[PDB]
C-alpha cells in the first residue's frame, strides 16, 4: 500500500552514452495553432509553450539570432536546457507510456 | 510512440525518442516549389487545400518604416503566411485531401537503454529495512533537484539528472 501510494508510476531510464538533442529548433506542424485569440477552438496544446508567434513591433536593427536561434519564423524553438551534454539518466513518474 | 505525441507531451519525444522524423509541409523543403507542385505528388478534392501548400516564400527579413516614432516599426516575416491560418497541418494528418507532405529521418540516439523500477525497489528493499526509513529516503531521492517530480503533472513530468546514485544509502 504504502510503496504504491508513493512511487506506483516511477521510472528511471539509463542511456549507454550520453547524447543531447542536437537541433536547435524544431519543425513539426501535426497540431494546429492559437492564432490570435486568447480562447482558441481547439483546446490548449503542450507545444504552445514553445511557440514563435509573429511579432509587429520591433526595432530596425532586429535579428533572429537573439532569441529564436536557427528556428525558422512561426516554428517552435526549445531551450539549451533539455540538450545538457551530461544529462546521463532520465526519471519520470507518469502513466500515459503504458500498453 | 505516436506522431502527434510530440506535440501533447513534448518534452517525453525530446528527451527518449531515437530517430527524429520531422514533418516538413512548408515551400521549399523536399524539393518541392510553386512552379512543378502539379508535376511533381497528387495526379489531379471538393476542398480549397487539396494539392495546395501552406507557408509561402514572399521574401527575406526586411524592415521599413518612416513614422514619426523609432520603437514602433513595422516588421517583414521571412517566411510570410498567405492565409494565417491554423488547421491546415492537422487536417491533413487525417488524410481527407491530398497534397504535398515529406517526412525525414535523423539518427540521435542508439545503443538501447536500461529501464529500472522504482516501485519494485519500494517493495523488495523493505523487507530487510524499516520501511519509514526506505520510503523517506526514496522520496529525498525524488527530490534531486529541488522540484518533486509526484507534484509537476502528469502528462509532462520528465527530468533529466546527472549521475544520480541509485539506491541511497539509508540510515541506520
Amino acid at each position: 500500500r504504502k510503496c504504491y501510494q508513493e512511487f506506483a508510476h516511477c521510472y528511471l531510464v539509463k542511456y549507454k552514452t550520453p547524447q543531447p538533442w542536437p537541433n536547435e529548433g524544431l519543425i513539426a506542424d501535426q497540431c494546429p495553432l492559437p492564432g490570435l485569440a486568447d480562447v482558441s477552438f481547439y483546446p490548449y496544446q503542450a507545444i504552445w509553450d514553445y511557440y514563435a508567434k509573429i511579432e509587429n513591433i520591433r526595432p530596425a536593427n532586429w535579428t533572429s539570432s537573439k532569441l529564436y536561434g536557427k528556428a525558422r519564423m512561426g516554428s517552435y524553438y526549445i531551450p539549451k536546457r533539455l540538450r545538457n551534454i551530461n544529462n546521463t539518466h532520465i526519471l519520470f513518474c507518469s502513466d500515459v507510456l503504458y500498453s | 510512440i505516436s506522431v502527434l505525441d510530440v506535440c501533447s507531451r513534448p518534452e517525453m519525444v525530446l528527451l527518449l525518442n531515437k530517430t527524429y522524423y520531422t514533418f516538413s509541409l512548408w515551400e521549399g523543403d523536399c524539393n518541392i516549389t510553386r512552379y512543378n507542385v502539379n508535376e511533381t505528388e497528387c495526379k489531379d478534392n471538393d476542398h480549397p487545400y487539396s494539392c495546395r501548400l501552406w507557408r509561402y516564400r514572399e521574401g527575406k527579413e526586411e524592415v521599413k518604416c518612416l513614422t514619426s516614432d523609432h520603437t514602433r516599426c513595422l516588421y517583414y516575416p521571412e517566411y510570410s503566411n498567405p492565409e494565417a491560418l491554423f488547421d491546415f497541418g492537422f487536417l491533413s494528418y487525417m488524410r481527407n485531401f491530398p497534397g504535398p507532405q515529406c517526412i525525414e529521418s535523423t539518427s540521435i540516439r542508439q545503443q538501447d537503454y536500461e529501464v529500472y523500477s522504482i516501485y519494485q525497489e519500494c517493495k523488495l528493499a523493505s523487507k530487510t529495512y524499516g520501511i519509514d526509513s526506505v520510503l523517506f529516503s526514496l522520496k529525498n531521492f525524488l527530490n534531486y533537484t529541488g522540484k518533486p517530480v509526484n507534484e509537476m503533472p502528469n502528462a509532462r513530468a520528465f527530468v533529466g539528472l546527472i549521475d544520480p546514485k541509485f539506491p541511497p544509502t539509508y540510515p541506520n
